[PDB]
């Protein structure tokens, strides 16, 4: 409740940050050694490589559940689901709890999503955030570049379907 | 006046050797594509598209300095380059020799 | 051309010889460098410049 | 006297290793550029006090042939520290304009007078309220050419009016 | 409909990579550019100043730059 | 343009062409367009690389020109220098292009411009009142007005010093009293 | 793929064009379905309109908004602040010349009347007014050169004595450097050697090529390639040219935000990666 609440607002000492990092970058390396065979081979490695996932789904879960617990959710216009980058991590951790649901049609559009983890190495480091606020900011610009080449676009794709 | 001048010799050059002989068709051929310095030079002629040409070369002046650094950078990645891959492009249309 | 170039350059084995498919594969890192460099900053140091 | 003797203050300190170099260096070239010409001398009694009158004397006998005589004082950090003695040297400002560089040399210059810095810099700040027009000449140089060469052009006018 | 991905990394990944390298070459070829100009000005104004003293004690640019001083006055 | 494509007609004309080859009868030298669209075509970086290797010395020459060999090895300079013009030629279009509009580039929306003087244009259709609500001697002394409550430059005489030092300045091509008039009604 | 039988098909190939690849192939291919005399005025047009003019209006919208960014208020402080920085530096710098000079002529006036230690301290400043002489700028930059012409001609099939020959050469171009080096650094002193960023560079590079001749020296298949860098101090030329201060500032500007340069780089390798792992997602083993 909130007795609790005033306790893991301490919680995040910066060891334990540090150690968020760490599993993320775990979770990226263990990403990156997949290799993929075609007609449903896989390698004796990949077993291992999915075997390790429970840890990681944990560990995230762990976090946003800190996370929501010393913070709000939605409710005092500062919590969790109210940082852009919070909705990211919540998005990806709970895309992967989801992705233990043991059906049919998840695995092939609810493994994509574990993609997105890199980007909690954004959502970690805030120099970073900063930095990619300054890429793109100057990207707003370019909409009404984008809208013109899209409307030139489609006058040259109109003609070519005349002719 | 100097473009102009090699224009006018290297037609007059052109025509003098014309012995209809075959003797030489490698250099004539180099005197007539020296002709196509002709339409250069209606830039001395028109002041506009000589400040057109001058703003370029300014241009250029400007990134002169950049480009000695540029080709600098270039040679030590093509010398990088000779070292690792010299003599290694080779091979056979026989992928099995 | 450049894919084509990088192909060459990581299969190649040795000096007059052949090449071999997957040789030398850590050879790509001479190819991104090189595109960070010249096509990447120094074609954008120009067009600032 | 017959003439205005040299007078060296400005950067910090006397007796500190940095003003005692930055000046003994212009000292040095102001010696041995107009060699036949200055008279060098080391003066160790205070003369802003003024054993003491023992050597006022000895700078008039110097200040009167008509040459100009160098004041190595050890106790001068002050342009007005004189002003009520009638001696009347030529105030020298070696001047730094940024208190920065100076406790950033303090830095360079060895680590004995690294725990010193601070009464310096105080000292040094404290001459660098006092007014231009109390000094004679002013040297704003950061090379030592410059600032050679422009007191080297004042002492030559001065030279040429006497 | 699996050419979205190509689309996307080809629109998102030619002008993402332009805007961050031109930023970089802009950004830091502005700061020499004006370096280089402001140690100058410095230069002929000290020289100048020190001329006066002295011998007072003895007796175009590129459309970028005049834009930037105008967003320098206007931000100002 | 004219210069390459004339060179490579009079140099590369006659490659006898080949589908197999990058001179084909696609992209050829043999007429004036077909070389200017071989050029157009390296400028965009078509595998150029390739049309220069087909260039080359000793390749086949075609049937009915007389010549036996044909082609040249000038082509490592051709095309090297040909990229290396245009892309910058190109550039310094783009650039003064960029340049003639870099006040618009960088326009700001609280400082005005033409943007407020087509806007008025439009006040045509009182209403003052709710453009000054709105903003960032019956059309032309309200601009007048407008532009001197925008940009600043008794303060209201030296204001009307300043317009009449601008007026004649900026006295325009063969007007009786164009500005001048304007003064009496930019005054107040 | 490449046909206009629908408005999406229209469209990709459209946008295929407008990226300029591959855009002469479907030219190439109107030209056979239909006569060439009229196709170009379909494409050349197209490619003007969507490569060239939008890469313009691009590179004209970047720029206004770099433009407009750099002054503003916190970018004008850092901008000032180095300004401040360089001022601050070179002034000390003058003064420690000054301060230098000061201790050899006081130095040389003990003299005139430990002994070891006065000795060495004036082989030290001997030093170190000969390695800031211009002549030793001179002959360094001579010696770089005549190594740069040992490196770039090495060729393929070169001559047995060449090889030889260049291959003492690196051992002598390396002792040169190396005595070079120890030279300038008990000059100047190390505390002083590191506060030029291209002594670092120097020194760096000579490390390097260290190592690469020992690597040779273990498996002499592979070359780093690392000896080459030394053609790097070519370019002190501009120190005697008019052009220093420009390149030398666009390096402090660069050196300076060395910081927020890879962490640029870095959110481009995570982009990067992030579809390296979406293209593994979607296209792998397939
Ligand atoms: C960055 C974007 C993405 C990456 C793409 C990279 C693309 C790379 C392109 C970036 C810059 C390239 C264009 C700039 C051209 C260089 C300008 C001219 C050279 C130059 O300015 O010098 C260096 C360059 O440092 C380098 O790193 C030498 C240059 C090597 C640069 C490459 C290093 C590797 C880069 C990463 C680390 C910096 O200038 P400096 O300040 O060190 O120069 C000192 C300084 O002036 C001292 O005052 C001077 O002493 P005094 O003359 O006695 O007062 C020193 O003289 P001495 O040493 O003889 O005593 C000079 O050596
Ligand atoms: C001197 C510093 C400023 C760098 C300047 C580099 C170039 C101006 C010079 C340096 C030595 C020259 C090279 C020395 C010898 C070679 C190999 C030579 O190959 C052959 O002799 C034919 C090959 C064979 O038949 O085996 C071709 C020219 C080349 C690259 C030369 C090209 C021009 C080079 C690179
Ligand atoms: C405030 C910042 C919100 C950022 C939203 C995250 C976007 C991540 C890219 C998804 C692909
Ligand atoms: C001088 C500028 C124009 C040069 C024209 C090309 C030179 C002659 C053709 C190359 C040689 C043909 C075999
Ligand atoms: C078996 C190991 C081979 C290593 C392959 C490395 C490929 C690198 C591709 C590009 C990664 C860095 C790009 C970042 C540029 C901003
Ligand atoms: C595994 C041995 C070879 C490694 C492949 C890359 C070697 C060269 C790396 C980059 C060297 C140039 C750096 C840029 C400075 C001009
Ligand atoms: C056997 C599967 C047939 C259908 C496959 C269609 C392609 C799958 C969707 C790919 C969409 C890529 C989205 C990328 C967004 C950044
Ligand atoms: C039939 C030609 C065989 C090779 C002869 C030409 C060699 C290369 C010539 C390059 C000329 C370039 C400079 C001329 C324009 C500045
Ligand atoms: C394969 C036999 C050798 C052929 C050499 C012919 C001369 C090559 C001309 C190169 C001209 C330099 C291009 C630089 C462009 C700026
Ligand atoms: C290989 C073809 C060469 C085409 C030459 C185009 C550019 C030539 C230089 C421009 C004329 C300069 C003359 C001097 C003007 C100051
Ligand atoms: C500046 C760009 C010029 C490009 C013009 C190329 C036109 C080529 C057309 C070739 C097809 C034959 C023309 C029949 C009429
Ligand atoms: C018999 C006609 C065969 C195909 C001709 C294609 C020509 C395409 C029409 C011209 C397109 C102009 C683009 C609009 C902007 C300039
Ligand atoms: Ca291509």
């Amino acid at each position: 409740n909130v007795v609790r609440k005033y306790a893991k607002r301490i919680t995040e000492w910066p060891p334990f940050e540090y150690m968020i990092l760490a599993t993320i970058i775990a979770n990226c390396i263990v990403l990156a050694l997949e290799q993929h065979l075609p007609d449903g081979d896989k390698t004796p490695m990949s077993e291992r490589l999915d075997d390790t996932e429970p840890y990681f789904i944990g560990i995230f879960c762990f976090e946003a559940g800190i996370k929501i617990i010393a913070l709000g959710f939605v409710f005092h216009k500062g919590s969790y689901l109210r940082n852009g980058w919070n909705v990211m991590d919540f998005v990806v951790v709970l895309t992967g709890i989801l992705a233990t649901a043991g059906t049919d049609f998840d695995l092939r559009t609810l493994r994509a999503v574990r993609v997105l983890r890199p980007l909690k190495l954004v959502s970690g480091i805030p120099s970073l955030q900063v930095v990619l606020k300054s890429i793109m900011k100057a990207m707003v610009p370019l909409l009404q570049i984008g809208l013109l080449l899209f409307f030139a676009i489609l006058m040259f794709a109109i003609i070519g379907l005349e002719f | 006046n100097i473009l102009d001048f090699i224009v006018v010799s290297g037609a007059l050059v052109a025509f003098a050797f014309s012995g209809s002989k075959g003797k030489d068709i490698n250099t004539i051929k180099s005197l007539r594509v020296l002709r196509v310095l002709r339409p250069l030079k209606t830039i001395k002629r028109l002041p506009k598209l000589k400040a057109v040409f001058d703003c370029v070369v300014n241009s250029l002046k400007n990134v002169l300095n950049i480009l000695i650094v540029y080709m600098l950078f270039m040679f030590i990645f093509a010398v990088i380059a000779v070292q690792l891959f010299k003599g290694k492009f080779f091979y056979c249309t026989d992928e099995s020799k | 051309g450049w894919p084509m170039v990088l192909k060459h350059s990581v299969d190649a084995t040795y000096e007059e010889q052949g090449p071999s498919p997957g040789y030398r594969m850590e050879l790509s890192i001479f190819y991104v460098v090189y595109f960070v460099v010249f096509p990447f900053f120094f074609v954008n140091i120009f067009v600032a410049l | 006297p017959s003439m205005r003797p040299i007078i060296l203050v400005g950067p910090s300190l006397k007796g500190y290793e940095v003003t005692d170099m930055m000046q003994k260096a212009l000292f040095d070239f102001l010696k041995h550029r107009f060699d036949g010409r200055i008279s060098i001398t080391r003066v160790t009694a205070d003369i802003s006090l003024a054993e003491v009158q023992s050597e006022i004397e000895r700078i008039f006998e110097l200040a009167r042939t008509l040459q100009l005589v160098a004041l190595d004082a050890d106790t001068i950090n002050h342009p007005a520290q004189l002003s009520k003695t009638s001696l009347a040297p030529i105030i020298v400002y070696i001047k730094i304009t940024s208190p920065k560089v100076l406790q950033r040399l303090i830095k360079s210059r060895g680590k004995s007078q690294s725990k010193h810095l601070n009464v310096q810099i105080a000292a040094s700040e404290k001459l660098a309220q006092c007014p231009p027009e109390m000094f004679d000449i002013i040297l704003d140089e950061n090379q030592l050419e410059d600032a050679c060469e422009h007191l080297a052009e004042y002492l030559e006018a001065y030279w040429k009016a006497t | 409909f699996s050419s979205f991905y190509f689309i996307v990394l080809t629109l998102f990944g030619n002008y993402t990579l332009l805007n961050v390298f031109l930023a970089i070459a802009v950004d830091n070829l502005a700061n020499a550019q004006e370096l280089t100009k402001d140690e100058e000005e410095m230069e002929e104004a000290a020289n100048q100043k020190l001329a006066l003293q002295k011998a007072k004690e003895v007796a175009a640019r590129s459309v970028w730059e005049q834009r930037a001083s105008q967003l320098r006055l206007q931000n100002l | 343009f004219f210069i390459y494509a004339i060179i490579g007609m009079q140099v590369f004309g006659n490659i006898a062409l080949d589908d197999d080859t990058s001179i084909n009868r696609h992209n050829n030298f043999r007429t004036f367009l077909q070389a200017l669209m071989l050029l157009f075509r390296s400028a965009t970086g078509e595998a150029w690389h390739e049309i220069m290797l087909s260039c080359l010395s000793n390749q086949a020459c075609d049937e009915q020109a007389n010549a036996t060999e044909c082609g040249s090895d000038f082509a490592y300079f051709y095309f090297v220098s040909f990229i290396f013009l245009c892309s910058f030629l190109m550039l310094n279009l783009f650039v003064a292009v960029i340049m003639d509009n870099f006040e618009y580039l960088t326009r700001d929306s609280s400082i005005l411009g033409p943007h407020h003087l087509d806007e008025f244009i439009r006040v045509w259709a009182n209403d003052m009142f709710e453009m000054l609500k709105h903003m960032s001697v019956h059309f032309t002394s309200t601009l007048m007005a407008l532009i001197r409550t925008a940009l600043e430059i008794t303060k209201q005489h030296q204001c009307d010093a300043e317009l009449r030092k601008e007026i004649s300045v900026v006295w325009a091509n063969l007007p009786q009293k164009t500005l001048d008039l304007l003064v009496p009604p930019h005054k107040p | 793929i490449t046909n206009f039988d629908n408005i999406l098909f229209a469209i990709l190939t459209v946008f295929q064009c407008i990226t300029m690849e591959g855009w002469t192939d479907i030219l190439y291919n109107t030209n056979d379905a239909a006569g060439n005399t009229w196709n170009w005025l379909y494409f050349i047009p197209l490619i003007i309109i969507g490569s060239f003019f939008m890469l313009n209006l691009v590179l004209g919208v970047l720029s206004g908004e770099f433009a407009k960014e750099r002054e503003r208020v916190e970018n004008r402080r850092a901008f000032l602040k180095l300004r401040r920085q360089q001022q601050i530096e070179r002034e000390l710098n003058g003064y420690l010349e000054w301060i230098f000079k000061a201790e050899e002529v006081m130095l040389a006036e003990e003299d005139r009347n430990s002994y070891f230690r006065r000795k060495e301290k004036m082989f030290r400043f001997f030093i170190r007014r000969m390695v800031k002489a211009q002549s030793f700028y001179w002959v360094v930059l001579c010696v770089v050169a005549l190594n740069t012409l040992c490196v770039a001609m090495v060729h393929y099939n070169q001559p047995r004595r060449l090889t030889t020959t260049l291959y003492f050469a690196e051992f002598v171009f390396l002792g040169l450097f190396l005595t070079e080096m120890s030279l300038k650094m008990y000059g100047l002193g190390p505390r002083s050697y590191f506060r030029s960023s291209f002594n670092c560079f120097d020194f760096g590079v000579i490390v390097g090529s260290v190592f690469e001749v020992v690597w040779a020296a273990i498996k002499p298949g592979s070359s780093f390639g690392i000896s080459v860098l030394r053609a790097l101090r070519l370019l002190r030329i501009f120190k005697v040219t008019k052009y220093w201060s420009s390149l030398r500032n666009l390096v402090v500007s660069l050196l300076n935000s060395m910081k927020s340069i890879i962490s640029l780089l870095f959110l481009l390798f995570l982009f990067i990666v992030v579809f390296a792992l979406l293209g593994m997602q979607l296209f792998g083993g397939q």
